[PDB]
């Protein structure tokens, strides 16, 4: 049931990212309305700029968390699908790729990886020859809503915010800044 | 009635009210003596009197109450405060007290307090269970203060240069080392007026020594 745990973690990350962007947008709108006036709360204006920076950094961190969680979930799902189908139909695949399996059965490491690359590039050329047809295929048998609700790709809001690159010094300074943010919020 | 309004007023208005209140030979002496005698005759008439100030405690425990306008001078304008107010009312040193005052009786040079109405801009009742200054755990300069006026003033360039060179923050500990003839006095007055204009909530005062 590790698959379902992965899906639950991915959904939790997505919901956390969505609510973090919600409070982010609330922060920008509140800061804009307070900045509409002149010199009223200059110190609070600086605090609002700081909170905008903290919120955007934390949104970027949550987006990265969600991206890697989704990548892991997709990897595990495709691993499970390929594994089950391959136990179903491994004999014909072995028959069509016999010389490489005889090579891998007893040869040494260098010949092992030589057979590895022979098998892999032969199957790449076969795949690129076949995919010229480009037919359309639905999802798996019991993995329909898995590939439906998770999404083929992460949302467009998750790609325009993760392009900013922050060095580890920026990450740690923003982490401690959010630490005193949480300390103030507790009070 | 409230002595602050008749304290911050200039000498001319005070002397004019002196003649119009019935005492015309109260001009050739100190401001403290003038206000002391005027308030003495005013309270002798039997009218309501209000006072305010900042207190301090001597070595014996008996305390004085000075005024900000008089630069905390030991003139007659001070008000006697007993240690009993400290012992039951739970008032610490330097607490700003505003409320009723009592005309001192025979042998008492300084005024006394009848009751307290406001302590540190707060009700006297909840000032008893107030946390001490040293008991508060400190931190670093979390908040940032901006010295720019924002109106494009003709002298805003100095404040902007100060901000660029060394930003200032709340609760920070800073020094301005300077030789004489450095123009420091007016840059301190400039930052004082800047924080007064930009921040009307925080309290501002400037300490002048010798
Ligand atoms: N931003 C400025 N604009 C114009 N003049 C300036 C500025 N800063 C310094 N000065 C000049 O520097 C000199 C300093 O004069 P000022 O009386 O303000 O000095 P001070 O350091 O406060 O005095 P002191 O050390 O003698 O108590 C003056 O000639 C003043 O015109
Ligand atoms: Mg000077």
């Amino acid at each position: 049931t590790a698959l379902q745990q992965a899906f639950d973690t991915c959904q939790n990350n997505k919901a956390a990212w969505l609510q973090r962007k919600n409070e982010l947008a609330a922060a920008e709108q509140e800061y804009l309305r307070l900045l509409s006036g002149e010199g009223r709360n200059v110190s609070r204006l600086d605090e609002l700029r700081n909170i905008i920076e903290v919120r955007k950094w934390q949104v970027n961190q949550a987006a990265g968390r969600y991206i890697r969680s989704h990548e892991a979930v997709q990897h595990i799902s495709i691993r499970d699908r390929l594994n089950d189908f391959m136990q179903q139909h491994g004999t014909a695949l072995a028959a069509a790729l016999a010389p490489e399996l005889m090579g891998y059965s007893e040869l040494t490491a260098i010949a092992r990886n030589c057979a590895i690359q022979r098998a892999t590039d032969a199957l790449r050329e076969a795949l690129l020859s076949w995919l010229a047809k480009g037919e359309k295929i639905n999802y798996s048998a019991q993995d329909s809503d898995i590939l439906t609700t998770i999404g083929f790709r992460p949302d467009v809001a998750s790609v325009d915010d993760s392009r900013e690159k922050f060095t580890p010094a920026q990450n740690m300074i923003f982490s401690r800044k959010s630490a005193q943010l949480a300390s103030r919020q507790s009070v | 009635m409230n002595l602050t309004e008749l304290k911050n007023t200039p000498v001319s208005e005070l002397i004019t009210l002196g003649e119009n209140m019935g005492l015309e030979n109260l001009a050739r002496m100190r401001k403290q003596d003038i206000i002391f005698a005027i308030l003495k005759q005013h309270a002798k008439s039997g009218e309501d009197i209000f006072g305010d100030g900042v207190l301090e405690i001597l070595q014996d425990g008996f305390g004085f109450l000075r005024s900000a306008d008089s630069s905390y001078l030991a003139g007659p304008d001070d008000i006697y405060v007993s240690p009993s107010q400290i012992r039951r009312f739970n008032l610490r040193t330097g607490d700003t007290i505003s409320g009723k005052i009592r005309p001192p009786k025979e042998g008492e040079r300084y005024f006394a307090l009848l009751k307290v109405n406001e302590v540190n801009f707060d009700k006297p009742e909840n000032a008893r269970n107030k946390i001490l200054f040293e008991n508060l755990t400190p931190l670093h300069a979390n908040s940032r203060l901006r010295m720019e006026r924002g109106n494009g003033s003709t002298e805003d360039l100095t404040a902007r240069v100060l901000d660029l060179a060394s930003p200032i923050g709340r609760g920070q500990r800073g020094l301005i080392v300077a030789p004489p003839k450095a123009g420091k006095t007016m840059l301190l007055q400039n930052i004082a007026q800047s924080i007064a204009y930009n921040h009307p909530d925080c309290v501002l005062m400037v300490l002048l020594i010798d």
